[PDB]
């Protein structure tokens, strides 16, 4: 799910250093900047609240395939908080999955969940 | 060894072109970064952005770092190189995205990657 | 009469000559050395010019004439000489503007097509009359 | 410490530094070239508001749609910017202006429409999705007539039909080389046409109401020209 | 003592928002030198409006002070101040002149003094 | 020849800011600038390639001269070598004549022989 | 030393009113390079004119430069200096031709080279 995070950041980081120094943005620099903004608000973390392995990958693998797409950057947190919620109870198996074979379940599940968990989220 | 009867006229030729071209993009970023990207004139607009093809474009993708990136790796021939960095330079791949250049190898792997993005 | 003509992008002068002949909706038109002061609009057209012995015509589009007995002035949206004719300029006008009225709702419209092409046909043509 | 970052530091300043001094004396010169063009221009304003002014004024200004106050249910605004940035708050002055008029004058967006010169002024209307009628951008630095002769007639013949009712031009004022300040101005109608030098006896060779028809459209171009 | 938990979730959200507003205008700092106000984006505009307003409001007037200038100097609760500040945020006092916000507490000395200049 | 060399040189050196503008008048960003970009080209040389004394100065002076202000800047590093071998089979009393005496030849017949190179040299 | 408490007020206000004039034209010079002699104000036009009659009296003929140009060279006292400075300054003479102000030495010498100029 995430082997090109930190290249891609780096690359993000780079890019938003550059093209501050102009107005006229392309479409594939402006999708670039959008998913880099949203990265960065994911990895926002509080003190004291660690996480199982087993949510990180679900919520970056969200994040890497375009389901986050369209929460506006500031929604990020409150979105990841309701998604760890509607997974302690919808989905509990992909988690057991996760947690037993060390891998991916299959991509179908977590499309559906993913999907059936966006409808029920609701832009404060 | 970059001699012209060592390596080639035409690889020396292509050597040079692409160190003057680096070396112009390297005095504009610190214009750039305070003037915008606009004022400058449209031939340095150009030469830049083929410059930042250039730099995208000497990135390799190494079997070894396969930990690091997630790709099998790739080897490519001097040939392969020079007629690629050539072809960039007289500016055949213009309409590329930017982010399609590095850790690639081939041009050929350079476009598939670009017509994968959507291009 | 002097005779002087105006343009926002510069004035183009004439000296004094005798009399001056310009054609409007007016229909038969034609000024007095001395005549009362008037004003009539003109269409794309030439205003003939003629000193003692020697003549000059000079076209226009746009104009607007006032006279009084002592200056003649055209306010001219653009007027050019005699010998500023620039006739392949505005042969290829001539076509530039004979496509835009078969073409429908060009990339200039017809209300610049329809004068174009009236304007190309006199800077073609009614120039160059000495 | 950071040795070579103030250094690095140092040689960056002074080629920013080499940069704005030329891009400086460009300036210079330009605006001397505008202001030797502006010169060319006078006369023929000169003499077309002698023209206007001694047609219109007496018995014979009557009535006409560029002449007398239609009922206004619309206004239309032209704004002139420039197509490129450096210049200081020259944009920025006549947004804010701009803006304000019509947050006072108006509530709705069907009470009003601009039309904008300038590639700056696009971006700053439609960053607010106000409305926008047309546009022209990237014009000559010594602009000509030719070059806005289609746009202004265009505006004069959308005032004729009736898609506004008044309309309302803002652009800076070349004061002093110092010193550049907004304005606002009305064109049509041609409201508060001040008396001309002495009243003409010009015969009307056609009908006045021709006369009219055909003045009106070229002053309000003039009038854009100058601005 | 700056958690959460030792002062107030309201005290923390405040804190946090005027040291990242602070931060912002640091940053802007070397643009602003060169090419002044001219050239900022709409929000950067705002947050150096704010900004210059947050640090002049964090001044305050000293008792011991009062033999250099003669001002009585002012004495202000923890409450009073988290208030002012987070109406400053709020962007409830955006009309008024910065110098106003200089060497006074709990805000409504601010408005008076703004007053008193003639706003 | 050298003293005038010096001149142009440094003034394109001086001007060197409004290269990108050419907005100005001929003399400031037009002459001066196209002068010095020819003078940079000349003053190029390879590696292990000698240049007599005499072969010198004749170059530097059809550059001060103005005689190579009609080829193209990237012409003129090939306009040198065959102006070299032209000297070879043409301008040999001109070549004898610098070396025996020190000094300039009569610039009315160096003048048609660099004109008459002029004349057999194909543009790029 | 430049102060009036060693060289005196007179000499002191021909100094510093020659150094402003100088001051004055160097700072003219961008306008001077852009716009030409022209598009100057009378003012410009005549602190010009008297700068650089200014600058080329600075100027002297030194004994040692006989090898090089052969003539003789002079010693000029301080109050002479001070004197023709003044008089150049009061604009009395701003016909004289520019050339006539240069490595002449003293006053009398500028008036002298004018008058075989014609
Ligand atoms: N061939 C020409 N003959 C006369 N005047 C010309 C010619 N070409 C350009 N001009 C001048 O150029 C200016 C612009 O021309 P104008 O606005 O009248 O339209 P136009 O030349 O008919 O346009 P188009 O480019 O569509 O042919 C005017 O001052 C006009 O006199």
């Amino acid at each position: 799910v995430a082997g090109t995070l930190r290249l891609d950041l780096a690359a993000y980081r780079e890019l938003e250093a550059f093209a501050q120094f102009g107005s006229d943005l392309d479409k594939a620099t402006q999708a670039k900047l959008a998913r880099g903004a949203r990265t960065v608000e994911v990895l926002k973390q509080d003190l004291h609240q660690p996480i199982p392995v087993e949510k990180q990958v679900l919520i970056i693998y969200a994040l890497t395939r375009g389901f986050l797409d369209d929460i506006p950057v500031e929604d990020v947190r409150r979105f990841e908080k309701e998604f760890y919620l509607f997974l302690d109870q919808n989905g509990q198996h992909l988690l057991e999955h996760i947690r037993t074979t060390k891998d991916l379940p299959n991509e179908d599940d977590l499309n559906k969940a993913i999907e059936a968990f966006k409808k029920t989220f609701v832009v404060s | 060894a970059l001699a012209p009867e060592i390596v080639g006229e035409e690889h020396y030729q292509v050597a040079r072109k692409v160190q003057q071209t680096l070396q112009r993009y390297k005095e504009l970023q610190d214009i750039i970064a305070i003037l915008g990207m606009d004022e400058l004139s449209d031939e340095d607009k150009l030469v830049v952005h083929r410059a930042r093809r250039i730099q995208f474009f000497l990135s390799q993708n190494f079997h070894v770092a396969e930990q690091f990136t997630g790709q099998p790796g790739s080897y490519v021939p001097v040939k392969e190189t020079v007629r690629g960095f050539k072809e960039i330079l007289e500016g055949k791949y213009d309409h590329l995205p930017e982010d399609a250049f590095r850790l690639v190898g081939r041009i050929e792997e350079v476009v598939e990657k670009a017509k994968a993005m959507g291009v | 009469i002097h005779v002087s003509v105006v343009t926002p992008d510069g004035p183009v002068y004439e000296d004094d000559v005798e009399m001056v002949s310009v054609k409007a909706k007016s229909g038969e038109l034609g000024i007095l050395p001395g005549h009362i002061p008037l004003v009539a609009p003109l269409e794309i057209s030439a205003a003939r010019l003629k000193k003692g012995g020697k003549t000059q015509y000079i076209a226009v589009s746009g104009g607007f004439l006032e006279v009084r007995p002592d200056k003649v002035t055209i306010l001219a949206q653009a007027a050019e000489r005699a010998e500023d004719i620039d006739v392949l300029r505005a042969k290829a006008a001539k076509e530039r503007a004979e496509r835009r009225l078969q073409s429908q709702q060009d990339d200039i419209d017809f209300k610049r097509a329809e004068l174009a092409l009236k304007r190309a046909m006199n800077r073609l043509s009614v120039a160059e009359m000495k | 410490a950071s040795l070579r970052d103030i250094k690095t530091r140092i040689n960056a300043t002074k080629k920013t530094s080499q940069i704005t001094k030329a891009m400086e004396m460009v300036s210079t010169s330009k605006l001397n070239r505008a202001e030797q063009n502006a010169k060319s221009f006078v006369p023929y304003m000169e003499k077309i508001q002698e023209v206007v002014a001694n047609v219109a004024l007496g018995a014979g200004g009557a009535s006409h749609p560029m002449l007398v106050s239609r009922p206004v249910k619309k206004t239309g605004y032209l704004v002139i910017t420039s197509d490129r940035g450096l210049a200081g708050a020259y944009n920025s002055n006549v947004l804010r202006l701009v803006y304000q008029t019509i947050q006072k004058r108006h509530a709705s967006p069907d009470e009003y429409a601009i039309i904008v010169i300038g590639r700056v002024g696009l971006s700053f209307f439609r960053k607010r999705n106000m409305p926008v009628i047309l546009d022209i951008t990237r014009l000559p630095d010594q602009p000509s007539f030719a070059d806005i002769k289609e746009i202004a007639r265009k505006t004069v013949g959308l005032f004729a039909d009736g898609t506004f009712d008044e309309l309302y031009m803002y652009y800076n004022h070349y004061v002093s080389a110092i010193q550049q300040e907004v304005t606002e101005r009305k064109l049509l109608p041609l409201t508060d046409l001040a008396e001309n030098k002495q009243r003409t006896v010009y015969e009307f060779e056609p009908s006045q109401e021709e006369i009219l028809d055909v003045l009106l459209p070229q002053y309000a171009e003039s009038l854009i020209y100058g601005a």
